[PDB]
Formats: C-alpha cells, structure tokens, sequence
C-alpha cells in the first residue's frame, strides 16, 4: 500500500491496471454536500 | 361602522381613461386586516370581480382585464382608485366598490372571503 | 375558474310561501359560499355566511343548505319586504366570482 | 503516479436508495441516512427525515 | 478554439475560508492542484471562464461569473493569486490557470465584482520543488552547466483529456415567497417554478404566472426554478439531478507536458 510497485502495468500503451491502495469513504459533515475519504499517499513520489 | 362612497364622472369617451375613486367613510384604509375590490355589473350579466389590491401595494387581477387594470393606493386622501385603459363600447356597465376581510381562519366556518360592506355604484356612460 | 350558476332562474310565489334557490358550482368549495340580496337601485347585501349560520341582525326567516357543490337557500315564509334579487358567491380558491342571480316577484 | 475520480454524490429524500456492484479496480459504495443537505437559497428537499 | 464553450455556464459552490474565519458560498472555488512538473509550475481550477462574454464572442480583457441566477461580465485586471510571497500569472483559458510562485503552506484566489465588491477563498498546501543536482540553489546563474527537466507547455491545441458536462438540478429560492394577511403570494420574475404545500387540499402544480393560496400559511411550502437551457459541469459538490446522469458534451483540457533543460 505505501511502498515502490503499488501501481503496475505492463507497457505504457496497456489498458490493464493493477492498485493495491486502500480507500474508505466516511460520513459526510452536517450541513454540507461533499464526498470524504481515507487513502494511502503514492509511492513513486516518496521513492524519489 | 364603515360606509362606502365613490367620486368621479361616468361620463367617458372611447379608447379613453375609466377611473372610479371609492372613498371610505367612518374608516380607513391603513388597516391591515382587509382587502378592496372593484366590481362591475354588465346590463344582462351578474357582478364581475377585477381583482384586490392591498395597503403596503401588493395586487392580483383577473387574467382577462389584467393586461389594462391598475389599482392604486391614496392613504393621505383615504381613497383607492382604479384606472382601466383602452375602454371599449362594451364597457359600458354599473360599478361597485366593495370591502372583504382576510384572516387566518380553521374550522371551515368563517367570515373570510365573503364581501361586507359595499359602495353606492355608478352607471358608467362609454361614448363618444 | 369556478363556474358558478343557480335555480331557478325567476321567482313567483305569494306571501306566505316558501322560497328555495339553489346554488351549483363546477369546482368543490366545501363550506364556502354565501348568499348575497340585491334591492332595486343598491349593492347587494350578504345575508347568509358559511353557507349554514345567517348574518347577525337578520330575522331567523332566511336560511341556508347544501354541502360540497349543491347549496340551497331556504327561506321559511315569504314577505314583502323579500321581493329583490339574490345571488351566491364562493370563497374556497381565487378568483372569487359570482352566480347569475335570480329575480322574485309577486305572484 | 495514480488518478482517482469521484462523480457527483445522489441525495433522495423521503425515500432509500441502493447501489450494485461494478467491476472497475478499487471500486466502493456505501449508504448514509439522516442526511439534510443545505444550498445557498434554503434547504434542499422539503422532507425533514 | 473557444467553440466548446458556446453552450456552457458558470455556478456557486461551498469555500472553507471566506477570509474572517467563517464559511460562505462564494462564486470562485478550488479544485484539485496539480504539481507533476519538476520546474515546479502549478495548474489550478476555477469555477468561472476567462476569456469569454456572455454573448459567446471572445474577449480577452473579459471574464464571465454567475450572480443570483443569471451572468454577468467583470474585468481581468482584478485577478490575483497568492502563496504568502504573490504569486505570477503566466496563461489562462476558461477554468485553468498557469501560475509561478514562492514556497509557502497556503494558497489564496480573488478577484473583483460588478459592484466594487472583492471575494477570497483559501485552501491548506504544502509547496515545495524539488532539487536538481547536487547543490541547492535560489536563483538562475549567469555561468554554469545544463541539465534534463520538464515544464508546462503554452498550446491551446486540442488534448486527450476531457471533462464532461450534464444538466443541472433544481435550485431552491426562498425569496420567491411573501406573506400578506393569512395568505402567500408567489411572484415568478419569468421563470417556470415547482412548488408543492402539506397544507389542507394538498395543492402541487407547475406554474408559470402569478397564483394565491388560501389559508396555507408560510412554512409549509416549497419553490424551486426547473427550466434549464445550458449545461454544467458535474462537480462533486452538487447533486444530482436524477439516478442516471444525462451526457450532453465534453471539453478539453490545455498545457500538456513535454521535455526541456534547466
């Protein structure tokens, strides 16, 4: 989830993708119309 | 207790201005518990009502003579008066002003909607 | 709009006689609806209100009748002061109109 | 690097809705009640619960 | 071209910061910031156009934003954007702008209405470029050596990636309303307006002109305008109108990247 290889695909002219991050949506605020969530930050940002 | 009575000719030309002043005796109408309401009697036809107008400005019409009705308001005077443009020979009829009072009500009995106190009328004369 | 008409048309009866008129409308107006008398040369003046209870003032001889689009006006003996002409006229939903009215007469 | 794409959120009021499943990667639904979203000109639907 | 935004228009949304510590609907709001580049260039969304009047014909010195419900024309002059340190504008388009700036932890928009009136929203970031090559520095040299890098490219020309546009929902208005004496009035302005009261008939309809009701008092009705001619974009910030979306169009995103030296 938060380390190199969390996205693969096998060429870059492939439509086949593979993720591996986690995601959960929570209770929207009172009052207010959005859509929150929870995910883990890239890993090929933090590799660099 | 209020009493009605009008001012004005009923003697107009074709195409012309028609105005009736209705003024209130024993009254006035700063009062924010009633409406007023113009009708007129065509010979052969019962009363039609034109519509209401009310003290701070607020009006309603009927459809048909909208497009040409105008009420107004004369608190100074006491009055209120309407002004019917584009008059045709058919327009020749009797009028009455006349009074109603509005109120929140429940129980299906009331006296709201129903007119209480009336004018003396005029025979409107639409000639040349 | 409500349409609005009454029966009969005309009135001919003599004195001592009971008058009824009655009053048809095309929408339903539930318990609004009035009954309005015409004496030659003034105003109509309302006599019955909530289409049941008579107007304070009025003798008890004038009453009325008739519920969801009928309503009758009832009169319980006719005098001489009766012959005018009376009209009804509906209170439920705007615009507000009247009925064509009828005309009594001396038989 | 990786995208992530939310549409626009579904309100019904005086009523329950339901979701299906889909075979897109990552993919999630969820239901919430006791909802009563505001606008700029006033509530949204008339319905209080 | 600017023809992919003849049948488009401008909307409000929700802002966390209206500059004094409190929330309001503002008619400029931010979308999701971009900062792939390694020159460290930003792309920002908005939520008015740039560029275009209300007539369709294009102007450079014009920007397009929504009042309560209808449109209205401001001057460019007025734009700023800031991250502590202000910030320099390089391209604009429709809903996108190109801009340089300092390092900081926050990031401000504003701009200047019809009627002498300024507006703001602010958004929590953390900016920082990243380092090419084995010292820091702060600014450009007149001597030195050249090294791979990338940036933003200033083309309007079409591009593979686009957004969509749908219809919008019903607007709700409370204004419409007034209370005179034991009954509400609607007044419409001309428009067409659904209104709908829990009162005693249980009266509903669709009008289009002037009406009264009889003894239903206020707070126990509803109104709202529902007939619409132009699109929108489907921002997750507003509802939808019906279970499954209606596509009408779509519009293309500028400024692809490329390969440069730094």
């Amino acid at each position: 989830p938060g380390q190199f290889g969390d996205i693969q695909s096998r060429t870059p002219e492939s439509k086949d993708v593979y993720a591996n991050t986690q995601l959960v949506l929570q209770r929207p605020a009172a009052g207010t119309v959005h859509v929150p969530y929870s995910q883990a930050p890239s890993g090929f940002k933090y590799w660099l | 207790q209020v009493q009605l009575q009008e001012s004005g000719p009923g003697l107009v030309k074709p195409s012309q201005t028609l105005s009736l002043t209705c003024t209130v005796s024993g009254g006035s109408i700063s009062s924010d518990d009633y409406y007023w309401t113009w009708i007129r009697l065509p010979p052969g036809k019962g009363l039609e009502w034109i519509g209401y107008i009310f003290y701070t400005g607020g009006t309603y019409y009927n459809p048909s003579l909208k497009s040409r009705v105008t009420i107004s308001l004369d608190r100074s005077k006491n009055q209120f008066s309407l002004k019917l443009s584009s008059v045709t020979a058919a327009d020749t009829a009797v009028y009455f002003c006349a009074r109603a009072p509005e109120t929140y009500c429940s129980t299906t009995n009331c006296y709201k909607g129903y007119f209480d106190s009336w004018g003396q009328g005029t025979l409107v004369t639409v000639s040349s | 709009d409500i349409q609005m008409t009454q029966s009969p048309s005309s009135v001919s009866a003599s004195v001592g006689d009971r008058v009824t008129i009655t009053c048809r409308a095309s929408q339903g107006i539930s318990s609004w609806l009035g009954w309005y008398q015409q004496k030659p040369g003034k105003a109509p003046k309302l006599l019955i209100y909530a289409a049941s209870s008579l107007q304070s003032g009025v003798p008890s001889r004038f009453s009325g009748s008739g519920s969801g689009t009928d309503f009758t006006l009832t009169i319980s003996s006719l005098q001489p002061e009766d012959f005018a002409t009376y009209y009804c006229q509906q209170a439920n939903s705007f615009p507000r109109t009247f009925g064509q009215g009828t005309k009594v007469e001396i038989k | 690097e990786y995208k992530t794409v939310i549409p626009s959120p579904y309100v019904k009021c005086c009523g329950t809705a339901e979701c299906k499943d889909k075979s897109l990667p990552d993919y999630s639904c969820k239901v919430f009640t006791g909802v009563y979203p505001f606008m700029w000109g006033g509530a949204y639907c008339f319905c209080d619960a | 071209n600017f023809n992919v935004y003849k049948a488009t228009r401008p909307y409000l949304a929700h802002c966390p910061d209206c500059g004094e510590g409190h929330s309001c609907h503002s008619p400029i709001a931010l979308e999701r910031i971009r900062n792939e580049a390694t020159d460290g260039t930003l792309k920002i969304q908005v939520s008015l156009q740039i560029g275009i009047k209300t007539d369709d014909s294009h102007d450079w010195t014009k920007l397009r934003y929504m009042d309560s419900h209808t449109p209205a024309d401001a001057e460019r002059a007025g734009l700023l954007v800031r991250t502590s340190a202000p910030c320099t504008i390089t391209g604009t388009m429709g809903h996108f702008i190109l801009a340089r700036c300092p390092k900081g932890e926050t990031l401000t928009v504003g701009f200047t209405d019809s009627r002498k009136i300024s507006h703001t929203c602010t958004h929590p970031f953390h900016h920082e470029p990243p380092v090419i090559g084995r010292e820091r520095f702060h600014s450009r040299p007149q001597h030195g050596k050249e090294l791979p890098c990338s940036t933003y490219v200033q083309s309007t020309a079409a591009t593979a990636e686009e957004i969509e546009v749908h219809m919008p929902p019903d607007t709700p208005d409370r204004t419409l309303m007034t209370q005179q004496s034991g009954n509400v009035k609607i007044t419409v302005n001309g428009q067409t307006v659904r209104y709908k009261c829990n009162c005693g008939g249980s009266n509903e309809g669709l009008t289009t002109t002037d009406k009264v009701i009889n003894n239903c008092k206020i707070d126990q009705c509803h109104a709202a305008v529902t007939n619409h001619k132009n699109w929108q974009y489907n921002s997750p910030l507003v509802p939808r109108n019906a279970e499954l979306g209606d596509r009408k169009g779509k519009i293309h995103i500028p400024f692809p990247l490329a390969n440069v030296t730094c």
